[PDB]
């Protein structure tokens, strides 16, 4: 017999397109197939293309260049010319020629993303510079000038709604700093726990009002995230507020909601679409990615608090050593359950969580007064970034293809004992289960 | 004798060529405060500027054209099934005209400043922004041009095998994808001929005399004896109206066997070069294919910069697909 | 070298500059110059009120 | 997680009580204990179950395509499960189908298509997914492959129904099914993920005899419709040569 | 009454011609044994033609090409082709690929990037609490890292290594800033080394990732030093070293283009004497270069005015950040950064006008900071209210085309603004010489 391959080509050049499958005679030079391949699906010449990629010599072979049966094949141009290189001999028409291709007309467009900068700008150093007139000093006209900008902005925001479209969702995502701090100003007394309840409160109200009140599909994760979080803390903040002192407890509360976030969220993040976010399914492109979305979304506030909760354990000194396992129990955690989502920010976010986590115990123990520590937690990162480096080198440890079954099967065994292992230690260290 | 017919259709209309002759005021005549004359310059400087826009507008025009009449010998495979096959006449200006690669075109229009303010002593910016510009953009930059084989009547070419019968076969393709067989006929005369080699030349319909047999293919011009080439080419010629063409791969076996006519251009390679030939002429041109060009003897006057080479399989595969037509 | 090679050399030099800021070479109208020249005479009325307030000190 | 880490934090409750005495750390001890042995998960989902089939007692996103091959045989295993993925198509599985009823081994291809997993290739075609219209063409493809291949297959449009409107299992990795003793035997495998290295599974129903497995807790055959728009969700596992 | 054509069959094809008026049942094997189951000649990508017919009557040209190959047990299958409307889709999926080792690679830059960063912060915040020898000691260890690292990947990436470049100026500057002991002279140190580090990246580079960036930190080192020099030999008020930035700022930000035209080595003019010269003509080899050069010195242009405007606020906040300054001081920098919004209207490019235009916007953020610094709290909220007429006449410029395009206006009007740009920067230097005092040295 012969060997032959069927492939499917596509070309769409002049109306709509073609796309087809065929029986293509493998071994032989393409400059011989292709006018089949024309006359079949139908001064430039064509050629065959794998889609994603750069077209084949016109004198290669389906077999020699790598095509298995069943591919996709596009009929691109063979692949160009040079431009005709331009020649101009005085330079000052040289410098005003060689410039051109820049889109750097000013025009009435660069302004808009110049003003919409400067507002946020505004916003962003006004909150800044109000709260630091409070926290330090104290007085009404800081909180004063802080609620007046957030009431200013959230207005500005719902004016805009259907205005652009994209300067109101950037307006209210920018909105909900000043937002939390006005609500993290109410009974002064020392700042206590309350307002942070006060404050997350605030913020997970703007984020659902804002989400389902979204004019698109966008940033919108940031929002479901600042949403989850918003509601997450949100929840601990009360108890700290209303049960009982709850001194250490805070913490360990705040990583065990994280990780139920994070672990069981597939399921809550497909909750969402049934909330009205806005032919029979036209609309599936928007609904999945917003859904994606949703998950790029709420695995964030998934990792946030995995964060803000392991600082409360590992903050001070003299801490108890089951606090320094529980919080590299829910970083390594955090880490292998990347395997599983497959998808690109999932995936950087559970990464980049043990990332995240060393620069916040960094910051909070240079806060905390501590540096024979602050070295340590830095040489962490340093081991970090070098795990990073050397997995971007040689993929061999982030490949998920070059190990062992039974060590595939013994690793995903790890990871299922030990994201849960922390509730025990959870319960030994809070001394709740200890009456 | 199985196979297509073809219609002598209207030749497309190629993009313009305005030939027309643009001049440029001369300079002024430098001389009064500094800030009129500098106020001059800038006057005339602009007026500089835009009329060397105008010229580079021309010499793109004409590049233009010069493509849409020469394309590279790769996109010429998908000539013969449309309309713009045998497009060209024995009456138009770029007829017989074999692209051999792309080099500096001398800018067919004019440029003649008006040379009236003699006496030169110009402002000197002002005059030496003009040189510039009669120096530099009076010559289009590397664009399709060739031989004017109407007018040569032989072609000896110097070089290895695989480059010097590399670039035969892509202007001698070039060649028989614009016309029709009527006009010009291919010959060969090669001792290894069938060897994957001109082989492919077995298919172009333009290498076929009137009326004979040879039981398969009607007469397949190409063999090995020169002596018996001229045979078969005997009642061909007597002129000194049809073009031919007559290749040879034999290095050495006597090229000039035939005269020495009015439309047959030999050509062959050969591989010892001339010592001190005496005034290389207009016609008989000898041609050194290098690596990358090809190098016209003069007096080493590269005169092409780039050229072309087009693959044994292309050349066959322009020679499958160009034998299903043929007009009688 | 004569006064007009150096005012041809000035110009050259100002038109370049107009090319490459301005993005245009008509030459028409140069606000760099107009800045340059600006700072100049800026710096100019400084030195000349220095010799007026100095010469005015010795009364 | 959630099983084990309830069932650490009982026996963390129960260790606790190295003095098993003072009916302090004893009755919550014995409380945890008849809390954690009934869990340790196959017990607790087994009322789970219950609860849902008391509750059970009363798509626009995958479509499937059906073709009858009466020729049946293992010889055109590599073209069907070559569909997988190819021509840009990603096909969420294949699924082989067997009946007996008789002795006219009535089998079927069940090809399956998502809207999600594909999304860009769909919405390629129309800008509104012409779901239906792609997997029928998919399945014109597979079937003029199989005809020209040697046998000849039919494009149906409805097919019969294993669940009447009684029990299925499930095998590990032949024999088990020419062995799969009734009068309507089911036998269906499912080749899912990519085309190149599947992932194999298989359910069967009759109205347990080697390996086979009791189905308790029935969707699950309604799900072995062929037309129907499912995985039957028992198992997942690669294969031996 | 016979057809030459390319039959097809070790690897390779052969080329023979074949009798048409004929079934192919007396062809084939004739065929094979030239070559040289139920095989037949079939066209490229078709059904084989029926075994008993005739080529002539199929439809197969002279010089066609047919493949032997065998007979299928059954249908044509007719090829159904599906249509399809955007195709370019498709192209961005697989041009939008997945995890994969691409993304880490980006990951991994960034977390270099960011441990530089923190390794520089934590490292200066133990120095400005308490700086022992381990401070300056692990600064000076990661920014010879990083800047081993940048000339390490200079030939490998081409785009890892102008960011790396770009980072590293950060831990080289806090560094040579802390070098030394004491408190400035320190901040010349700091100025010297980010302005080598600048240089010597700027030099080694291709046309572009040379970005701005690098000549404004060039720039503004130059200035900086040359202020710190000042600063260090002799002993001056807070106000010299304020107007002698902004007189920088200003002369870099006029001269900011024969600077960049010389910055990119342009083919210098070759104008010729009077009397009789010949005029020599430019070789094809730089003109071919130019346009290179061109956008080199865009670069170096945009990169010269944001450096000039970094100066221009950073002297403007040496002069009202203090106590208080002579209203003088308030008139230089309001005049100041006028200038620097009013010759935004010459420049061309839209992030030269971008850099232009904000600086009176940066420099009310820099007031404001510098006023929360000092403990000042009430013109900070001046500064507040006048950052906010910024942003409202910004945005009425915005959502109103008409004010923001010079076609809308009268000729004696533009005029007129350009007679008060001229102005403001004319007089921008009698007021500097009222302010440091020079008119009292007389």
């Amino acid at each position: 017999v012969m060997p032959i391959v069927r492939v499917a080509v596509l070309a769409a050049g002049d109306d709509g397109g073609r796309l087809t499958e065929m029986a293509l005679p493998s071994e032989l030079p393409l400059r011989e197939i292709l006018p089949a391949v024309q006359r079949i699906v139908q001064p430039v010449r064509l050629s065959l293309a794998p889609i994603g990629g750069a077209p084949f010599s016109l004198d290669a072979t389906l077999d020699t260049v790598g095509v298995v049966d069943g591919d996709l094949l596009a009929l691109q141009a063979v692949p160009s010319g040079p431009p005709a290189p331009r020649i101009v001999e005085d330079i000052a028409d040289a410098a005003v020629i060689f410039s051109e291709a820049r889109r750097r007309q000013w025009g009435p467009t660069h302004i808009a993303r110049g003003a919409a900068l400067a507002l946020i700008g505004l916003i962003l150093v006004g909150t800044g510079l109000s709260v630091a007139h409070r926290v330090i000093t104290g007085d009404l006209l800081g909180q004063f000038i802080v609620s007046g900008i957030a009431l200013a902005t959230v207005i500005a925001a719902l004016a805009v709604r259907n205005r652009s479209a994209v300067l109101a969702t950037s307006l209210a995502v920018t909105a909900l700093v000043p937002v939390a701090a006005a609500f993290a100003l109410g009974v002064p007394g020392d700042f206590g726990a309350p307002n942070v309840l006060l404050a997350a409160a605030g913020v997970a109200a703007w984020s659902l009002i804002s989400m389902a009140g979204s004019p698109d599909d966008r940033g919108i994760a940031v929002f479901t995230a600042t949403a989850v979080t918003g509601v997450g803390v949100l929840l601990v903040a009360g108890a700290a507020s209303l049960w009982v002192i709850s001194s250490d407890v805070i913490g360990c509360a705040l990583v065990l909601l994280g990780l139920i976030v994070t672990v069981q969220a597939a399921q809550l993040s497909a909750m969402w679409a049934r909330f009205p976010l806005p032919s029979v399914l036209a609309d599936l492109p928007r609904r999945v990615r917003v859904s994606q979305a949703h998950q790029t979304g709420v695995i964030a506030a998934g990792v946030l608090l995995g964060v803000a909760g392991s600082v409360a354990l590992v903050s001070s000194a003299n801490a108890s050593p089951w606090a320094w396992y529980i919080v590299v129990a829910a970083a390594a955690g955090a880490a292998l359950r990347a395997r599983v989502w497959d998808s690109a920010a999932c995936k950087a976010w559970l990464l980049g969580h043990s990332y995240l986590l060393a620069v916040a115990l960094l910051v909070a123990f240079v806060i905390g007064d501590r540096y024979q520590a602050a070295l340590w937690a830095l040489a962490a990162l340093a081991v970090l970034v070098l795990v990073w480096i050397v997995a971007a080198l040689n993929p061999k440890i982030a490949s998920p293809d070059t190990y062992s079954l039974p060590m595939r099967r013994m690793v995903g065994f790890l990871a299922t004992g030990l994201d849960a292992s922390l509730i025990p230690v959870m319960a030994l260290l809070v001394g709740l289960f200890s009456l | 004798m199985s196979r297509l017919i073809f219609e002598h259709q209207r030749r497309l209309t190629p993009p313009t060529t305005r030939k027309g002759t643009i001049t440029i005021e001369p300079p002024p005549q430098l001389p009064m405060r500094t800030e009129e004359v500098d106020a001059e310059r800038a006057d005339y400087l602009r007026y500089l500027s835009v009329v060397r826009d105008n010229v580079r507008a021309h010499a793109a025009e004409q590049r233009a054209a010069l493509e849409w009449s020469h394309p590279e010998p790769e996109v010429l495979a998908t000539i013969p099934g449309t309309r713009r096959q045998w497009e060209r006449d024995p009456r138009d200006r770029d007829f017989l005209v074999l692209r051999a690669g792309r080099h500096d075109v001398p800018l067919d229009a004019a440029l003649k400043v008006k040379d009236t303010a003699d006496e030169i002593d110009l402002e000197p910016v002002a005059h030496s922004a003009l040189r510039g510009l009669l120096d530099v953009q009076r010559t289009v930059r590397d664009a399709p041009t060739g031989l004017d084989v109407a007018k040569l009547a032989r072609i000896t070419v110097i070089g290895e095998a695989d480059e010097a019968r590399a670039a035969i076969r892509a202007w001698i393709a070039q060649a028989v994808t614009w016309h029709d067989p009527t006009m010009l006929g291919v010959a060969l005369a090669a001792p290894d001929l069938e060897s994957g080699d001109w082989s492919w030349l077995k298919w172009l319909p333009h290498v076929d005399v009137p009326n004979e047999a040879d039981g398969v293919g009607p007469a397949r011009y190409l063999t090995t004896s020169t002596a018996e080439l001229r045979e078969r080419l005997a009642p061909a010629l007597a002129d000194r109206l049809k073009h031919l063409l007559v290749v040879l791969d034999d290095p050495d076996a006597d090229p000039d066997d035939i005269a020495r006519l009015t439309g047959v251009t030999v050509i062959h390679r050969t591989t010892e070069l001339p010592n001190r030939e005496q005034y290389p002429d207009p016609e008989r041109p000898i041609l050194r294919v290098a690596d990358g060009r090809i190098e016209r003897w003069q007096v080493w006057q590269p005169c092409v910069d780039v050229a072309d080479a087009m693959s044994a399989a292309e050349a066959a595969h322009i020679a499958r697909r160009l034998s299903r037509w043929d007009s009688n | 070298v004569t006064r007009h090679q150096v005012s041809g050399w000035r110009f050259v030099m100002r038109r370049i500059a107009s090319g490459v800021a301005l993005h245009d070479t008509r030459m028409l109208v140069d606000p760099l110059r107009t800045q340059s020249r600006a700072v100049l005479t800026g710096a100019l009325i400084l030195v000349t009120g220095l010799v007026g307030c100095f010469i005015f000190s010795l009364f | 997680t959630a099983r084990i880490a309830l069932a650490s934090l009982f026996v963390v409750a129960a260790v606790l009580a190295q003095p098993w005495q003072t009916t302090t750390q004893r009755w919550v001890l014995g409380v945890s204990i008849a809390a954690v042995i009934v869990l340790l998960m196959f017990l607790t989902t087994r009322i789970g179950r219950a609860l849902a089939m008391v509750r059970r007692n009363r798509d626009a996103h995958r479509a499937t395509v059906v073709l009858r091959v009466d020729p049946a045989a293992p010889a055109q295993l590599p073209v069907v499960v070559g569909y997988l993925d190819r021509y840009g198509i990603t096909c969420d599985k294949v699924r082989i189908t067997h009946r007996d009823a008789g002795g006219t081994r009535r089998s079927w291809i069940s090809l399956t298509v998502d809207a999600v997993d594909n999304l860009a290739a769909l919405q390629a075609r129309s800008a509104r997914i012409p779901l239906q219209d792609t997997t029928e063409v998919v399945g014109r493809r597979l079937a003029d492959h199989l005809r020209e291949q040697g046998w000849t297959v039919t494009v149906v449009e409805g097919v019969d129904t294993p669940l009447p409107v009684v029990a299925a299992y499930r095998v590990k990795v032949d024999e088990v099914l020419a062995e799969i003793p009734a009068e309507e035997t089911w036998t269906a495998l499912e080749f899912t993920g990519s085309p190149a290295e599947p992932l194999l599974t298989v359910c069967a129903a009759v109205r347990p005899l080697a390996g086979l497995t009791p189905a308790r807790g029935r969707p699950a055959l309604a799900a072995l419709n062929p037309l129907s728009t499912e995985r039957l969700d028992g198992t997942a596992v690669p294969l031996p040569a």
